[PDB]
């Protein structure tokens, strides 16, 4: 049911990856995802929203137009196209536009390495 | 009975029959309206306050607009025998005393207007939303000018009568989104327009200067670009061009071509920019509309469930088309319904679990039953389907054009003032005394309504131009003049022309897809709609 | 989007707050008025104007603010 | 060497490309000609004799046609003092001894183009086509008519030679299909365009009957049908409304919404209706055309199955693919272009080329290479995209307008010939008078091919309309100025503002989709393309 | 390789069937299908034709607008929606426009009994 | 599309005519000049003008013809 993050391998300068939000507990239509990030020792860092319910794949200020978002309804994953020296992390709000308020992001990934 | 009335809480279940109904005919709530929590609070009675009671609202917004008619010229406080009708209009001219209990009760009733949110906004909310910062400034305005006109430049009363009566109806100011986005693109393909006149009036400069022309009436290069600017519009048409063709023959072929070129090409090739850039500013307005129905169905979506997992269940489902008061029996709804569905999820046997199964599933019952009932010829068709479809699809495209001429008529009552009078003397040989204009005439606000409107169909357009430019003095009265034009070949081209064409396919549409329907199968399909609309 | 190290933040203005808390972030109070499950009450919140009271009590943090779609935490 | 005969040799290699280059550039070739058994007959030598000498059998069609305005008027023969010039034009006048020796010499070229398709076509597959039978028949006119204008009713020369042009050149030929297929659509569309202006002008009778416009412009009913024709067009504008104007300011609401819906929806939904039946009739002659490539590729297919069976072998594909002469590594290319086509038939590994199979493949080669070799801006992209693509795309549609202004010439030098006279006395207080247009006359055939433009244009167009209402007395002169107005604001609004709309949304598709061809896909796929097309 | 029909079953007056007209040796767009009868002591005539190749399906005069064709590729059948009492064969000639002289119709099929 | 009881056959002059023969009607002459395989050579054809000779010869029937798509046979 909870979250599942894929495509965080070993990443040079330059080039990128390819992440992969693995999920079952009907996780995007209805209780959408968030990327969010932190590099160690700082705090975190939202990179990356998406509704699969609005068609809307919006995200930051200072990513803004650098990381790509994408989906895929039938296996419920939300791929993410690429000093990010960072540890990824996939969330679930209920909500998609005010999120902060009422949804929370209420389950967090297991972690990763990028 | 009557289900208006219920920020007196409803149940959770029968909360939900107002914002399942505000996806129906497409209403508006705030988003500052729908942000807290219960959605039942004092910030939902007062918008049910407000559309309610919207007719004292709008019907206010034309005794503020239609002021400007019934208002005085500007200027026969200079002047000498008003009363005397120098060519003047028909309506009555308000007095001093009579623009006081008409500038308050206008002004009672639109602060009303304007501070009525801050029933169900705050004091941070209200004033960050800039068609809401302005519209507070335009009164402040209105009641600076109502508090000079009390006590004792150039009056900038009746332009704010327009703007504000543009941001108040809702969809003059949903249109001017659409000129406001288009106009990156209009400005370029203007940009190519005048390239073409400015080209193609240095040949017409170069080629007839020595003959008889280009001596008569081509004299020098203001006078040919002016002249084949009016030539582009056809409405001058032989009599540019006869002492080129009455002293040689084969001067006509430059002319009887660039207006070929100018006419066939170059203005349907502004018709079909400015149709271009309509199809796109719709379309993203569109889908800009429907989230201000699809935030409703994850608002609809989102009080059903008790923990917000993101679920409804079967019973779940059918507990609410009871709410709907539409449909009569409750299980042969959801055993037709979920086969209605195109993807269902059939995780369980019964329910189907996702919300943008719900986003499509309460939008397609609102066109195949038609079931609320709020208590409180085949030759002629496809024209007059579209004919009778029109006439409120274009009140927004022709309301924008009437406060376009009640922008330009105040500045034409203003720049081109009392100026054809009976006491005239440069006026008595204009094109305006011999073709008898000499009326359609810009000295009353209603005088000069009408005189833009026959600019506006160009009928005899430059008559009104080439005699303004002579009883002002200068060229600078041209640019009045072709100003108008610019802005009502976008307006006249997009707002109207556009939608007409694309207002009959939609009406060819619902009539070849009604028979291609009627025989592919016995129920509404959504894929076909989604496919079928992609297509012209 | 400013923590204040009995904790707040900053910065929407009533309804744009969860305060969250080796660990991946546990989520504790969505809206600052609504403790969510399985997480004992010392944890609680309040929304003070322009500042958001997020509460230690007992003894034995990434706020959050977002308008349309762009959020922005604590740190 | 050589490339261009080919067809008397005509290998099972060089007989391929003879008619697979024939799918290439879309040619003709008869069907009669390809319905015998080799194609390589008595027959085949004898299109490559037209299509090589056939700029002798199109500048004659000028030759033909260009004589009307270098004939005579019709009727200086009764009238006297034809060399002091009655306001004509400036061309001369050819002479009975100069009229033989041209058109014998367009009759020797006629004789020649009509019966060289018996040449390759029989005795009874020539006159049994419907066209052929025509253009026999219009030259045994024009062979009377110089029997005739050699020995010594109204003259039905000038007439002909316009019919004849229309079917000698295909593509007027062609267009003039769409005419014919658009024509019963346009009769409705005018058949309530015109219940528009009798309801119109039946209210515009009632309303003003008694009051100083019903007695000084409309007096009747049927000068007000008349008035308001004119309104409908705007051309008349505030000069038809000026004395109810003048008189009551109010019924300006009357005529400022009759011009309105006029002008803004009936005439745009007559565009959108003969935009709408361009649509299909056009699309009706693309697949009427396509299914004429199919012939070419069942006719290509069907020489190389020497077997006879159904399909085509994959090496056989390939050594047929020299004589095609497009890319030197030839077996690279096949292996990759059967993931390419999206269709195989693998009941074999190699020799599988199915009909249809082959109906793209041929269809695809020429559009991605491009290489046979015969030895014999960004802002303004869009708009230069469309008006360069334009000019060869509306020579048919834009010369049957020309052979619609050929056949009212000739037409008005025969209605109204003579009249416009410096010795006239009705002529002098008309509109064409004091707005001095004595030229633009119709007292020969360029001076009126002239005048015809300027009434296509509308510039001042009741000018003389009103003037030849009362030049020739009756108001039977009115139905041929209004005639005009209706079959060509037909073309003027069909085959020209209509396909300007549709060929600027193609030089739009080639550049937004062109981003996605090198970006999607670096090589062609056939299934995107056409999905494209229905998309838009 | 050869033809078979289909759909010849028994038919009532008022309705009709439904035919198929299958096929092993590729027999649609490159050897288009043609439907001739047989009335028992009649001579044959011709009652419906088509082209898969380009996408054409026309037929006769005494049966215009009475009987529908169709076809699916896929399984290369040659479908035929319906004093019709008749013996149906169907026709594989090479030529579809003119079929008279450089096709034949090549192979016939087994027969029925509509 | 009238046959003629040496048999001949009516009425699209020269490539509109082939030529068949308990049976199912068997090709034999398509083009009224060219034997189909598989058959013995008694059976020949011959377009004579606006007649199509059908040919017997040797001792031990539905000419055709179309235009477009609507094909006439014989009987
Ligand atoms: C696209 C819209 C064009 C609008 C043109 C404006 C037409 C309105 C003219 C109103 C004239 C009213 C005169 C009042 C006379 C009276 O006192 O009775
Ligand atoms: C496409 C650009 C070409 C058109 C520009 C040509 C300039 C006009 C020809 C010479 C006239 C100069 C304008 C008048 C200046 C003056 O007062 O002398
Ligand atoms: C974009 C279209 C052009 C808009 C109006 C045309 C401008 C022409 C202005 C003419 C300038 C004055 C004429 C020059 C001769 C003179 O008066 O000395
Ligand atoms: C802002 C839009 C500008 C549109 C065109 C403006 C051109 C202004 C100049 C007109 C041509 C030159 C004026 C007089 C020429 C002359 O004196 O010979
Ligand atoms: C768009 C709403 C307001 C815009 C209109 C602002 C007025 C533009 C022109 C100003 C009018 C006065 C003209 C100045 C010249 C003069 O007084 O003679
Ligand atoms: C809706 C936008 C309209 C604003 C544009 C209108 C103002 C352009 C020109 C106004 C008059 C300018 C020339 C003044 C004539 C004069 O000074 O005599
Ligand atoms: C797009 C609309 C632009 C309006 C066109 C220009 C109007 C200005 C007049 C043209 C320049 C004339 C200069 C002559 C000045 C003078 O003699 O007083
Ligand atoms: C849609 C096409 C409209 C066509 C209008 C016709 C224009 C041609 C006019 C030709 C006039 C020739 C007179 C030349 C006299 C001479 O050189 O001696
Ligand atoms: C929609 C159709 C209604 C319009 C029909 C108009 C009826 C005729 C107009 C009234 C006057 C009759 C005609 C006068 C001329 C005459 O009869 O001599
Ligand atoms: C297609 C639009 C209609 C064409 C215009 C029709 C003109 C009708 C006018 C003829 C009647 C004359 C007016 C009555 C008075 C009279 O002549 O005695
Ligand atoms: C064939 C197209 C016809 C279109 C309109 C035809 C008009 C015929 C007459 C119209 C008005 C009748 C004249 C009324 C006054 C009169 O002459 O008595
Ligand atoms: C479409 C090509 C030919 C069609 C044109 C045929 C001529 C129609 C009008 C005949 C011209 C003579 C007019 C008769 C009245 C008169 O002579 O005064
Ligand atoms: C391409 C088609 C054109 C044919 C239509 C033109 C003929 C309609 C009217 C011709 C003149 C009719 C009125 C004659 C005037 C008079 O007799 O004085
Ligand atoms: C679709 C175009 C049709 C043309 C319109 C009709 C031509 C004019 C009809 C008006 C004639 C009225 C009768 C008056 C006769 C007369 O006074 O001699
Ligand atoms: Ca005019
Ligand atoms: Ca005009
Ligand atoms: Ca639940
Ligand atoms: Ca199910
Ligand atoms: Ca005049
Ligand atoms: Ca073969
Ligand atoms: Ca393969």
């Amino acid at each position: 049911v909870q979250l599942v993050e894929s495509g965080g391998g070993l990443v040079q300068p330059g080039g990128s990856l390819r992440l992969s939000c693995a999920a079952s507990g009907f996780n995007v239509y209805s209780y959408s995802i968030h990327w969010v990030r932190q590099a160690p020792g700082k705090g975190l860092e939202w990179v990356a929203s998406i509704s699969s319910y609005y068609s809307s794949t919006s995200y930051a200020d200072s990513v803004k137009g650098r990381f790509t978002i994408s989906a895929d309804t039938s296996k419920n994953t939300a791929y993410l196209q690429m000093e990010d020296t960072a540890v990824y992390y996939c969330a679930r709000s209920y909500w998609y536009w005010r999120t902060s308020t009422l949804g929370g992001i209420d389950y967090w990934g297991q972690g990763t390495l990028v | 009975s009557e289900a208006i009335t219920h920020g007196t809480p409803f149940q959770k279940a029968a909360a939900l029959v107002d914002l399942a109904e505000d996806g129906i005919g497409l209403p508006v709530e705030i988003l500052d309206q729908s942000s807290f929590g219960e959605s039942a609070r004092y910030y939902f009675i007062f918008t049910r306050l407000d559309l309610i009671w919207s007719l004292n609202y709008f019907a206010l917004l034309f005794l503020n607009f239609f002021e400007q008619p019934l208002w005085c010229e500007k200027n026969p406080k200079p002047s000498c025998k008003d009363r005397d009708y120098y060519y003047l209009g028909e309506l009555p001219y308000l007095t001093n005393a009579e623009s006081i209990i008409y500038e308050v009760i206008t002004l009672a009733i639109l602060l009303v207007h304007t501070f009525f949110p801050i029933s169900y906004e705050g004091s941070r909310i209200f004033w960050t939303s800039r068609l809401n910062l302005v519209k507070v400034a335009c009164v402040v305005i209105l009641f600076v000018d109502v508090l000079v006109d009390f006590l004792y430049p150039f009056r900038i009363a009746p332009y704010v009568r327009v703007i504000i009566f543009i941001l108040s109806i809702r969809e003059l100011r949903d249109t001017l989104v659409l000129l406001s986005g288009m106009l990156g693109t209009y400005l370029n393909i203007l940009a190519l327009w005048m390239l073409f006149l400015l080209f193609a009036s240095w040949i017409a400069f170069v080629m007839f200067e020595n003959t008889q022309q280009g001596l008569t009436v081509f004299t020098s290069y203001g006078a040919t670009l002016y002249q084949m600017f009016i030539l582009f519009t056809t409405s001058n048409n032989p009599d540019v061009w006869i002492p080129a063709y009455k002293s040689s023959r084969w001067s006509s072929v430059f002319f009887v071509l660039y207006v070929l070129i100018g006419v066939y090409f170059v203005t349907n090739l502004i018709l079909a920019v400015v149709y271009d850039s309509f199809k796109e500013q719709l379309a993203k307005q569109v889908s800009g509309m429907d989230q201000m129905k699809r935030r409703m169905l994850e608002k609809a979506f989102g009080l059903i469930d008790s923990d917000k997992n993101g679920e409804i269940d079967k019973n779940q489902c059918i507990k609410l088309f009871e709410q709907l008061t539409n449909y009569r029996t409750l299980p042969k709804i959801s055993k037709e319904e979920f086969g209605l569905i195109f993807d269902e999820l059939d995780d369980t046997r019964d329910f189907k679990i996702n919300k943008d199964e719900f986003a499509d599933l309460c939008q397609a019952i609102a066109l195949r039953f038609q079931k609320e009932e709020v208590p409180s010829v085949q030759r002629y068709r496809a024209f007059i389907a579209t004919f009778i479809t029109l006439i409120p699809s274009l009140m927004p495209y022709l309301g924008t054009i009437f406060c376009v001429l009640c922008i330009y008529c105040s500045i034409g009552v203003q720049v081109f003032g009392g100026l054809v009078n009976a006491g005239n003397k440069k006026l008595f040989e204009t094109e305006l005394a011999e073709d008898d204009y000499l009326l359609f005439n810009f000295n009353d606000y209603p005088n000069g309504m009408v005189t833009l409107f026959n600019l506006l169909v160009m009928g005899n357009w430059q008559v009104w131009m080439e005699s303004y430019k002579d009883l002002t003095g200068t060229w600078w009265s041209i640019t009045y003049f072709v100003s108008f034009y610019v802005i009502t070949i976008l307006l006249l081209l997009n707002l109207v022309v556009a939608f007409v064409l694309e207002a009959f396919f939609t009406e060819l549409d619902l009539e070849e897809e009604e028979k291609c329907q009627g025989q592919d199968s016995q129920e509404k399909r959504n894929r076909r709609r989604s496919a079928g609309s992609k297509s012209r | 989007m400013t923590q204040s190290p009995t904790i707040t933040c900053r910065a929407s203005v009533s309804s744009a707050v969860a305060w969250y808390q080796g660990k991946a972030p546990k989520l504790l109070i969505y809206s600052a008025s609504s403790l969510y499950s399985g997480v004992p009450s010392r944890f609680s919140g309040s929304r003070s104007g322009t500042d958001f009271t997020l509460t230690i009590s007992s003894l034995q943090y990434y706020c959050q603010q977002s308008s349309s779609s762009l959020i922005t935490f604590g740190q």
